[PDB]
């Protein structure tokens, strides 16, 4: 059992630390805590009491299956990465392989005049590497700006020393 | 976000860039005008039969691009041209047969639009029908690259009367 914070607050509608910092319960919890967010009912705060608790830990949430990964969350993400106001010249597959969304990323590139990191699946032989190509539908005269990186071997884990495979495509950003 | 900068520009307040093009050639410098010269020519585009002032700003375009030597000893002029520009502007009358045609667009009472070629010199009316025509007689073959029209109503005047914005576009055979 390891600590990392605290913080005292108070519940008052109008409360106030003695350096003069806002002790009000949730604006204090997200200017101090990073973590953890709150809600307070208007109607119930003036009657809301308190209490000695020990041991509190929150219980059923977890992300779930990993594994599977919509279209759906893949084009929210892009339309999050398209409306972050800061800047950024180079983009990444990073190990994403879907169509859809390499084919929106690409169009990305296209209309923001950046550089794409696409990579295909490692998996596939130079046989049908060649028509992976095709495939990704990004070829033409404006998916220029973009690159696409392939990596048919394997290597050994760092951390775990497994025999694992995984894309080139961030050494290579890394090199250039 | 708008931090993206887009190809296509119009009329809204930013800047922006357009593709890029390759196939393209370009000359700075001011005409001294010392002395003037004139002379008859077959160019691309330009007016036939008509006295036109052209100096080093403007006969890049305005005699289109240089024709092939191969066809026929029709480089003569513009190789001639091209090297008085760096000197000095002239008066080049086009001169062409009657092989050389126009396009004209007719447009009926409700819209509907015609298509026709005529020859040079010959003047086109109006039958019954067919509300109004447009025609350009520029020189060009509007065929490599070609000339298209696009027109979209709006609002009216303060009077009221009818209104459409009209946009000229040149399309080249690769897509640009």
């Amino acid at each position: 059992v390891t600590t990392l914070e605290t913080h005292t607050v108070s519940l008052a509608e109008e409360a106030k630390d003695d350096m003069g910092r806002l002790c009000y319960l949730p604006t204090a919890l997200e200017a101090r805590s990073k973590y953890l967010r709150a809600v307070v009912n208007e109607e119930l705060i003036s009657t809301a009491k308190v209490t000695n608790k020990k041991s509190l830990a929150f219980t059923g949430g977890t992300n779930g299956d990993q594994s599977k990964i919509s279209t759906a969350a893949y084009l929210r993400a892009v339309k999050v990465l398209n409306n972050a106001p800061y800047m950024y010249t180079a983009v990444l597959g990073l190990g994403c392989y879907d169509n859809a969304a390499i084919t929106a990323l690409g169009k990305i590139c296209a209309d923001r005049l950046i550089d794409g990191f696409f990579d295909v699946k490692p998996t596939l032989t130079y046989a049908e590497a060649l028509p992976a190509v095709e495939d990704t539908g990004l070829l033409g005269t404006d998916y220029v700006s973009c690159s696409v990186y392939h990596y048919p071997f394997s290597c050994k884990d760092k951390w775990t020393q497994s025999r694992v495979v995984f894309g080139l495509s961030g050494v290579a950003y890394a090199a250039k | 976000s708008q931090y993206s900068i887009q190809q296509s520009l119009g009329n809204a307040s930013g800047v922006a860039v357009s593709p890029i093009n390759a196939d393209a050639t370009l000359s700075t410098g001011v005409a001294l005008n010392s002395s003037l010269w004139a002379g008859i020519g077959v160019f691309a585009r330009g007016k036939p039969f008509t006295v036109l002032a052209v100096t080093e700003s403007n006969y890049e375009d305005v005699l289109g691009e240089p024709l092939k030597p191969s066809s026929g000893s029709q480089f003569e002029p513009i190789r001639h041209v091209y090297e008085a520009i760096q000197q000095t502007s002239g008066y080049v009358v086009r001169a062409v047969p009657d092989d050389a045609k126009f396009p004209i667009i007719m447009f009926d009472e409700s819209g509907e639009p015609a298509y026709s070629a005529l020859p040079y010199g010959s003047e086109i009316e109006l039958d019954s029908g067919e509300a109004f025509a447009i025609y350009v007689d520029d020189g060009d073959p509007c065929i490599s690259p070609t000339r298209e029209l696009t027109i979209e109503t709006a609002t009216a005047d303060s009077a009221g009367n009818e209104r459409f914005l009209l946009k000229l576009t040149q399309t080249t055979s690769l897509g640009v």
